[PDB]
């Protein structure tokens, strides 16, 4: 069931300055998750930590929540809900709270909500906002992607972006800020292959 | 030549270095859970791998999934490990000594998905 | 009976990249099995040893499954299903658990599985996928091809293809490879003789 | 003042014979299921009774089912018992050594419907 809808991409700051941050992790084959800035591109592996940090100018308000959605890239896909291929939908991976069809998880974070959309049928993943630790710029979210960019009938290969937006505790939009994102087995070499043609 | 560890329901073992002494020819984890979450959201183990293992047994261990304790069936990696306990539950394993060397680099760790960067420590 | 359908040939490394691997084993005249990279083509003996070498970037979960399947390699011949001629079907040389119309076997697994598709009518054999030994890189099966390629009334000196598929409990796809065959009394000069005109 | 045992898949404990060193205050059983069934096909449990009593514990807990891990719910006769467990999985129990006799038969066995004329023991 495609949406009838397609969710907003555009970057929007706000009122508290949202910024995505990224580590700088370089592109030796041992790294699980590299973000190329040249291309706004997160490269991680399957269900590997893929840090994403929350970068603010001012402290958003509390009840502050953080929420993850993927979408394809291209404007034919776009409709189409991104979710799991048939075979990681199945498969035995559960940690006890995110629904099986879900590409996106939080790890380590017991306050994970996950939203079937009953109107728009999409997938998200909401946290709380937290400010940063003493002596930190940014907030660390640690997600987790569950199927690859090479699954067949899933994603089916074809390119996907997050969407991070900052809502308030009823659901309104505080910020919003994208990157693409390629799910595959040597992130380093990917980002190194890819920046190599540009 | 033991030691009594727990995993609370806050994702955290009660502590994150175990020493074994150079004497002891077998160790014992006694693994308690006095938390009040079921092992399905909170289900911990000790796991024993050296820390260059650490990640790829829990990855592998992830993907087996919780009916498997999320451990990867027969993995030469774990030097030992409890099973998976959830609120409530105590399990105790015995390895030996002679498994381990003293210029060796050693991690235990709980193998649940998620929960194992915030559950590990040196052995 | 002919076959309704033509099972696909195309190569497909999945979520897991499934990769084949064949022992580096030359042709002098006591080899079993030997496989030509040149040709893509695997040359043994009726009924000998055929390592075929499974390699995977990271490991598939349990109850993962491989499944091998052999059709004939001309097109126009595609919908006949390779099985043996009439002298070996019925001849003595069953372990128990092959049919006697099949090809292919595999040897040192009591977990093999044969299937007759009441559908399509092929053949296939298919064992649990193990994951490396300690000290090793990847896994290997072990499989005998009970007719000779010139066996009368059966594939009668037409080449065929062994096609490897990586499959979930459930049977979706993870994975696909496939190798030429050809079964002959000296599997080694019969590989120089075939690379001879490249 | 505790044992290891093993039911397999052959309906087999890996012992006929417990004896209880009565120094001891508590006795501890720690059972393990080394086979690769689960324990709707081949569940093991360890049960201890009196001998005239172990009959009718078996049927009366083979009349149960696999819910109630084939035990009578609140089985007086059932000094001390593990929980029903397949393959793979572990369970202890711990019981006074106060509630026994020296001049007293005991049989320890397990009431999955059939094992317990294999598996079965002394104590
Ligand atoms: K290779
Ligand atoms: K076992
Ligand atoms: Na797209
Ligand atoms: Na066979
Ligand atoms: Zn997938
Ligand atoms: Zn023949």
């Amino acid at each position: 069931p495609l949406s009838s809808s397609v969710p907003s991409q555009k970057t929007y700051q706000g009122s508290y300055g949202f910024r995505l941050g990224f580590l700088h992790s370089g592109t030796a084959k041992s790294v699980t998750c590299t973000y190329s800035p040249a291309l706004n591109k997160m490269f991680c592996q399957l269900a590997k930590t893929c840090p994403v940090q929350l970068w603010v100018d001012s402290t958003p308000p509390p009840g502050t929540r953080v929420r993850a959605m993927a979408i394809y890239k291209q404007s034919q896909h776009m409709t189409e809900v991104v979710r799991r291929c048939p075979h990681h939908e199945r498969c035995s991976d559960s940690d006890g709270l995110a629904p099986p069809q879900h590409l996106i998880r939080v790890e380590g974070n017991l306050r994970v909500e996950y939203l079937d959309d009953r109107n728009t049928f999409r997938h998200s993943v909401v946290v709380p906002y937290e400010p940063p630790e003493v002596g930190s710029d940014c907030t660390t979210i640690h997600y987790n992607y569950m199927c690859n960019s090479s699954c067949m009938g899933g994603m089916n290969r074809r390119p996907i972006l997050t969407i991070i937006t900052l809502e308030d505790s009823s659901g309104n939009l505080l910020g919003r800020n994208s990157f693409e994102v390629r799910v595959c087995a040597c992130p380093g070499r990917d980002r190194r292959t890819e920046e190599e043609n540009l | 030549c033991s030691v009594d560890i727990q995993g609370n329901d806050q994702m955290q073992f009660n502590t994150n270095a175990i020493t074994v002494d150079k004497s002891c020819k077998q160790f014992t984890v006694n693994l308690s859970h006095p938390g009040n979450l079921p092992k399905n959201v909170m289900g911990h183990n000790w796991v024993l791998s050296t820390a260059a293992d650490m990640q790829g047994v829990v990855t592998d261990g992830m993907a087996s999934g919780l009916d498997k304790d999320y451990l990867k069936p027969d993995d030469s990696r774990v030097i030992a490990h409890t099973k998976l306990i959830g609120s409530g539950e105590k399990d105790s394993v015995t390895f030996d000594v002679s498994k381990l060397k003293e210029g060796e680099q050693y991690m235990f760790f709980c193998t649940f998905p998620g929960h194992s960067a915030l559950m590990k420590g040196t052995l």
